[PDB]
RNA sequence: GAUGUUGGAUCAGGACACCCAAAUGGUGCAGCCGCUAUUAAAGGUUCGUUUGUUCAACGAUUAAAGUCCUACGUGAUCUGAG
RNA sequence: ACCAUAGUAGGCCUAAAAGCAGCCAUCAAUUGAGAAAGCGUUAAAGCUCAACAAAUUCACCAACAUAAUCCCAAAAACUAAUA
């Protein structure tokens, strides 16, 4: 009956918003998903909140595919900042190297969306670079 | 007001084809006019 | 043959004949179609009546006009007729009237495509 | 299908105070002495404010007319709220109203004097630009919401740009050189033929019969 | 219906038809968009 | 008497109305109308960057593809199409799409003519580099309504039964 | 060298910019009431208390107790409270 | 007509703010799809527009209720007119 995007933190999944308001509307059992989503996600101790796709079926049961963490967060950690710049491109938030984009790209290469795209590491790198440019995070290439 | 008006000179400068049209001779102007009165002097100014 | 009058344009629908009985609320207005339905003679009669000069002689010459809805005329009036007048309007033919000679003789203007269904 | 190069604005500069200014109901130095009403200042073609300055767009007046305060109110609120303040700016091509208009109370017999001052108005001649809108927008936007303010003015009015204006003017003289009938209003009125000058006004020589009273007819050659 | 001076389609689903020598706006999605030119 | 300027539009003295009706604009009248004249002169189009890019890329397309198959483009959900592209990735087989407008007149020049009737419909060009036919047919066997009309292999135009043969 | 002027009485002719009756569109129309819009002038459109009063208030009802014009209809038909 | 996946509910705010309350940015996958022009939702979810692909092309500058005795020549596409 519906498809639910949610970007959810590693060790944190709880029977309340956004999880309650979104999945609970479809009539989905929250606790099952808390314990299961955590079963997979608690095991990421590197502290990286992951966008995750929850398909809900007409009988109100559900399945979930866990994706790699958002690029915004990978750049937040790679540049070591707190939050993105208030004004992007007017103000620079943090710095990353030619290496950082390579890493963040090779990590996110396996996304449900990037899996079906053959395009090489250069293109995924350009993607990470755009997602950086919106965050106010500059690239430095040596 | 109403007035005696005027006619600006350009009116009276004939084009080349007006000779061909009214059958006037371009070289020599003609000596006498035959003037007939077609319309009334009523409803017209005194002058 | 009065009943078979033709009216040019849309006149059948929008020409009105008005009459008044003189009694308050005695004002009638009839559409040419309805008037022609009730009285087959009426239309040509009011046509002619309005075209004579307006003097008294109108009434008299109005008396010498004889109108018949179809072609049925008493032997009396048939027997005393002198002359046949020419039709003012030329009545156009329909499609079925044309001799096959004439239809075959007329050019087929455009070339129709075969794959088009007609 | 087919791509075509998109028109770009590299030279378009957005000035400060981009919105229309507020015009004052009464002049700051109020006229003390009631003036005769010249119909003549609404009459015929316009001289001032015929040409663009900074902007690409304008509202062109296709008749003469009297603009009073309530109109300014409309054009102002409307054109301000309708436009993108980043990409667009507007300008008054018309002064704030300087001409006193007089009334007498109701139930007044004729005579006794001239009445008292009720009003203030700006005279506007046919062929003048009321509002000038510059910006990096295409004429389609401005034309979209300008047509409202035009439609709401006293005189008939149009929404135009430089290209539009020049096109319609070149066409306007094309008609006068394409004219197939030997007789134009100019030729007759100037040659006083058929003593026509008896029915015509003295201003008729200049208007060439295209303007009549307050109204303007664009199709008159 | 409404008798109007100027018809204008209010949504994507208004179709504009000439009947009885008038212009009507008919709309199946919403009836309140019905108009009739005078 | 009415003032020189008024709003009620001001009826004109009759002699002036006649003056008006005489001086109206009369438009130039053609001997023969332009559209009913013969065809206009020729406004020929010219190659853009896109047209040169497509001619050159399509020219390279017949070079690199050893098996060029024409598979009718059929509407599948983004799911089916992406899964399809991933399987084609798994055998390394490629798929490419082109505009019919620029693909058509290129093949109407010299070599590849026999493909012309196949390109009037909706087409999808299956690019096969060092291919095996069995594997290309593997996928078109899974989904029934996604037909293969064949085309060019090593300069020879070949059809469905032919591919059934080259596979075996 | 006079076109006698308010309101009633009597008798009403007409308009439709419908108050009722008659067909219908839309609704923030479930139904009952409604609120709006379109088409329709053959017929209707009350009786009282106070004011000279038309207007207005108020009592009681009706399917409704229309808005107007006709020399603010109508005094060689009537009434003069004004 | 036909059709609609991608990082990514871009940052920032915010109860939430996911194109679509406002500020900033306008980037980068695909061959092709705006960090979005409509509606829509509490926010989502969902409908269409723009992009290919398939074709064919012809246009666009639209209009405006009524009065009081009873409508107000009759009619009319055409035998030739500087009458
Ligand atoms: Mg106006
Ligand atoms: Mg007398
Ligand atoms: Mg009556
Ligand atoms: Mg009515
Ligand atoms: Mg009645
Ligand atoms: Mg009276
Ligand atoms: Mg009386
Ligand atoms: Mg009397
Ligand atoms: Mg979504
Ligand atoms: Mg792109
Ligand atoms: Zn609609």
């Amino acid at each position: 009956s519906g498809m639910i995007r949610a970007i959810v933190r590693a060790g944190q999944a709880r029977p309340g918003p956004p999880l309650g308001p979104i999945l609970g509307q479809r009539g989905v059992s929250i606790n099952q998903f808390c314990k299961e989503f955590n079963e997979k996600t608690k095991d990421i101790k590197e502290g990286i909140p992951l966008p995750t796709k929850i398909f809900v079926k007409p009988d109100r049961t559900f399945e979930i595919k866990i994706g790699q963490p958002t690029v915004s967060y990978f750049l937040k950690a790679a540049a070591g900042i707190e939050k993105g710049a208030r004004h992007t491109g007017k103000e620079v938030a943090g710095l990353v190297t030619l290496k950082h984009v390579y890493e963040i790209a090779r990590v996110k290469a396996q996304d449900d969306a990037f899996a079906l795209q053959d395009v090489p590491l250069s293109s995924v790198v350009r993607s990470i670079i755009g997602s950086a440019r919106s965050l106010g995070i500059r690239v430095v290439k040596d | 007001k109403f007035t005696r008006s005027r006619i600006p000179d350009k009116v009276f400068q004939p084009s080349p084809e007006d000779h061909e049209k009214y059958g006037g001779d371009p070289q020599y102007p003609h000596k006498l006019h035959i003037v007939t009165r077609i319309k009334s002097t009523k409803r017209r100014p005194y002058w | 043959n009065t009943r078979h009058i033709a009216f040019s344009g849309n006149k059948w629908e929008q020409k009105v004949y008005s009459s008044h009985t003189g009694y308050p609320g005695g004002f009638r207005q009839v559409t040419a179609a309805q008037l022609h339905q009730k009285d087959p003679v009426a239309i040509v009669k009011l046509a002619i009546y309005g075209m004579l000069p307006k003097n008294l002689h109108r009434r008299t010459m109005m008396q010498r006009l004889h109108l018949f809805p179809d072609e049925d005329i008493p032997e009396d009036i048939l027997k005393n007729l002198v002359e046949e007048l020419p039709q003012p309007r030329k009545v156009p033919r329909r499609l079925d009237e044309y001799t096959q000679e004439e239809i075959e003789a007329f050019p087929r203007v455009w070339s129709p495509p075969e794959d088009y269904r007609l | 299908k087919t791509l075509l190069p998109v028109p770009t604005f590299e030279d378009v500069a957005i000035p400060e105070k981009p919105k229309l200014r507020f015009v004052e109901r009464v002049p700051l130095v109020p006229k003390v002495r009631r003036e005769r009403k010249n119909l003549s200042d609404i009459r015929g073609p316009s001289t001032e404010a015929t040409e663009f300055t900074e902007g690409r767009f304008a509202i062109l007046a296709l008749g003469g007319g009297y603009l009073h305060w309530g109109h300014f109110e409309m054009m102002r609120l409307t054109i301000n709220r309708s436009m993108d303040p980043k990409n667009m700016f507007a300008l008054w091509r018309v002064p704030a109203p300087f001409k006193p208009i007089t009334r007498k109370g109701m139930g007044q017999r004729m005579g006794g004097g001239k009445g008292a001052i009720d009003h203030y108005v700006t005279p506007v001649k046919a062929g003048r630009l009321i509002v000038e809108m510059g910006g990096r927008c295409e004429f389609k936007e401005v034309q979209g919401f300008l047509d409202l303010v035009a439609h709401k003015l006293p005189f008939p009015a149009k929404a135009v740009s430089r290209e539009t204006l020049e096109k319609m003017r070149k066409d306007q003289e094309e008609r006068e050189r394409n004219n197939q009938n030997p007789w134009t209003f100019e030729r007759i009125a100037t040659a006083n033929m058929l003593g026509i000058r008896k029915v015509l006004s003295p201003y008729d020589l200049t208007h060439k019969g295209r303007y009549w009273g307050k109204f303007y007819t664009p199709e008159r050659v | 219906f409404k008798t109007k001076g100027v018809l204008k389609k209010r949504c994507r689903d208004c179709y504009l038809v000439k009947r009885r020598g008038r212009w009507f706006i008919y709309c199946k999605t919403n009836p309140k968009h019905k108009q009739r030119q005078m | 008497g009415s003032k020189a300027v008024t709003r009620h539009r001001r009826v004109m003295h009759f002699e002036r109305q006649k003056l008006m009706a005489v001086t109206e604009y009369i438009p130039p009248k053609p001997t023969i109308n332009p559209r009913c004249l013969p065809p206009p002169p020729t406004p020929p189009q010219e190659e853009t960057g896109l047209v040169r890019l497509l001619r050159r890329e399509i020219a390279a397309v017949f070079r690199d593809n050893r098996m060029i198959a024409v598979c009718q483009h059929v509407a599948l959900s983004a799911e089916d199409k992406l899964l399809l592209r991933h399987q084609l990735r798994k055998h390394k087989i490629l798929m490419k799409i082109f505009p019919n407008q620029v693909l058509k007149p290129f093949l109407e020049e010299s070599k590849y003519q026999n493909l012309l009737p196949l390109f009037v419909g909706h087409n999808l060009l299956l690019v096969s580099e060092e291919p095996k036919v069995k594997e290309m047919v593997r996928i078109l066997k899974g989904i029934p309504f996604l037909p293969l009309l064949g085309g060019c292999i090593d300069d020879t135009i070949l059809s469905r039964q032919g591919f059934i043969n080259y596979s075996k």
